[PDB]
RNA sequence: CACCCUCGA
DNA sequence: GTGTCAGTAGCTGTCACGGATGC
DNA sequence: GCATCCGTGAATCGAGGGTG
């Protein structure tokens, strides 16, 4: 949409949401959405440190 | 590791400066980019620079990895002072606390 | 001399590679000295000078045909020459075709020899005609001769100051959108690759 | 002309392609390290362009001429090249009673003694002296504590 | 300290 | 300074799994 | 467009002894 994020990126629903909630106040398109499941291993390389 | 290095970067300064034939500038070049390899990961790319009694050296990207790594051996467990350790004995006499 | 740090080459992805759009055996072999790589090529000087090109190695082709047919042409006659006077010794036949066989054996041989000569020529060609950046030359004599004949048109290098030179000569910002491109609208197959 | 020098290099890389892949197994076997072999096998060849008075006569064994070479080469290396920190108590403990004994001072002996008749701005006899005392004050204190 | 061995809950 | 052949040890007796690598 | 192969990972603390 007019997010920076990368399509195919796994993101935290809470920046995903909180970027939405700028950029649909702001006028451009808030990025899309779909829930992914990942695991436990996979989750703890993707976490923000 | 870093000395290996060294002498081959040495020796690349002596080609250059000998005008040597471009075969080994280019040779030497290969070689100093193995070594280099070798110090920040080696093993990485095919067979590890083997010590004396064909023991692969140990590089710095080793110095993070597993158990033995920094991070795992020597920052989230610390050994510390203050502390002892003994066999265990069965006491009923002693209260919970 | 330029090196290259391991993790960003050799580590899965490799990202040079993913960098570059190069594959990771053709960075390996860039990187470790077992084919060259072009850095940049003018591509408009060799437009405004292809046709004479073009014309230059035609003749060359057709030299090494003339030559060929004329040195065919010395054997043949040769052995149809020493059939006859093998005849007239009165050898028999036996020993004639053993001779004729051999003739039509260093025919074949002189035959391969041009034949070797007007692939090779063909590739030389080839290659030059259809040379752009970050293209592999495994063999170094193909590579020798493109340096010595067409030198003034492309410029190549191998190792790692050459993929130091490919990443200066490099664009971020327009490969990026031209990946984002291949987003928006793309197959699956080739747009996990383009992500 | 410049095919000349283009025939050094060819005539190189047509000895590279016959023996330095073969030289190189002779420097491991006698050091049982191929990096050392690696490093050996150019310092060798080097030599060799440097040497050109041993390839011209082709049909003499250069082969043979650079195993002596190497050979020589890792033996002038087999030449003669043949932990924890302590525990900071005593030291500390006797900085904490130095620093008890600095207490039981004047601050003119003090200032004199972290330190010089440059700066102070008196006499080096004076220096000397309040040096003297300061430290017969401070050997004073330390033995009536009992050190 | 690098590895190695043998062992204990 | 070097000059006839002159040429690794060791080893595969682990496995499950995901995804870039490569045909 | 898909099989191959590369790289990642695989419990915790503790005792003594040897060599490079």
């Amino acid at each position: 949409g007019s997010t920076e994020f990368l399509p195919g990126s796994l993101i935290d629903r809470a920046e995903f949401e909180a970027e939405n909630r700028r950029v649909v106040a702001e006028g451009g398109e808030p990025a899309a959405g779909r829930p992914v499941l990942m695991g436990i291993t996979k989750a703890s390389l993707a976490t923000d440190s | 590791l870093y000395r290996r290095v060294i002498n081959r970067n040495n020796r690349l300064k002596r080609l250059i400066d000998l005008g040597a034939p471009e075969i080994i500038v280019n040779n030497e070049k290969r070689m100093l980019q193995e070594s280099v390899d070798a110090l920040f990961d080696n093993g990485r790319r095919g067979r590890p620079v083997t010590g004396p009694g064909n023991r692969p050296l140990k590089s710095l990207s080793d110095l993070l990895k597993g158990k033995q790594g920094r991070f795992r051996q020597n920052l989230l467990g610390k050994r510390v002072d203050y502390s002892g350790r003994s066999v265990i004995v069965v006491g009923p006499q002693l209260k919970l606390h | 001399a330029p090196v290259t740090h391991i993790w960003y080459f050799k580590g899965v992805p490799s990202r040079l590679g993913y960098l570059l759009d190069l594959a990771p055996k053709d960075l390996e072999k860039i990187i470790y000295f077992a084919a060259y790589v072009i850095t940049s090529v003018d591509e408009e000087m060799r437009h405004n000078e292809l046709s004479t090109l073009e014309a230059e190695m035609a003749v060359e082709r057709k030299a090494v045909e003339d030559q060929r047919d004329g040195e065919l042409e010395a054997r043949a006659q040769k052995l149809e020459a020493d059939l006859a006077e093998l005849e007239a010794e009165g050898a028999k036949a036996d020993a004639r075709r053993k001779v004729r066989d051999g003739g039509e054996r260093e025919m074949r041989q002189i035959r391969d020899r041009a034949q070797r000569e007007l692939d090779r020529l063909e590739d030389i060609w080839s290659t030059f005609t259809k040379l752009a950046p970050k293209q592999l030359i495994v063999d170094e004599n193909l590579y020798r001769e493109l340096v010595d004949r067409y030198g003034e048109y492309f410029t190549g290098a191998m190792g790692a100051e050459s993929i130091q030179k490919l990443i200066e000569n490099f664009d971020i910002d327009a490969e990026a959108e031209s990946l984002r491109d291949v987003i928006r609208n793309g197959k699956g197959q080739k747009k996990l690759r383009a992500l | 002309v410049s095919g000349a020098a283009a025939a050094e290099a060819a005539l190189m890389r047509a000895l590279y392609d016959e023996h330095a892949a073969v030289l190189w197994r002779y420097a491991l076997r006698l050091t049982g390290d191929a990096a050392q072999a690696e490093d050996v096998v150019q310092e060798t060849l080097l030599r060799a362009w440097q040497h050109p008075e041993v390839i011209g006569d082709t049909a003499r064994p250069a082969r043979a001429w650079l195993f002596t070479v190497a050979r020589n080469m890792i033996i002038d290396e087999r030449r003669s090249a043949r932990q924890s920190t302590p525990d900071e108590v005593n030291a500390a403990l006797d900085r904490l009673l130095i620093a008890d004994a600095l207490a039981q001072l004047s601050a003119e002996h003090r200032a004199v003694i972290q330190r010089i008749a440059t700066d102070l701005g008196i006499a080096e006899g004076t220096v000397k002296s309040r040096l003297h005392y300061a430290v017969r004050a401070l050997r004073l204190t330390l033995q009536e504590l009992g050190v």
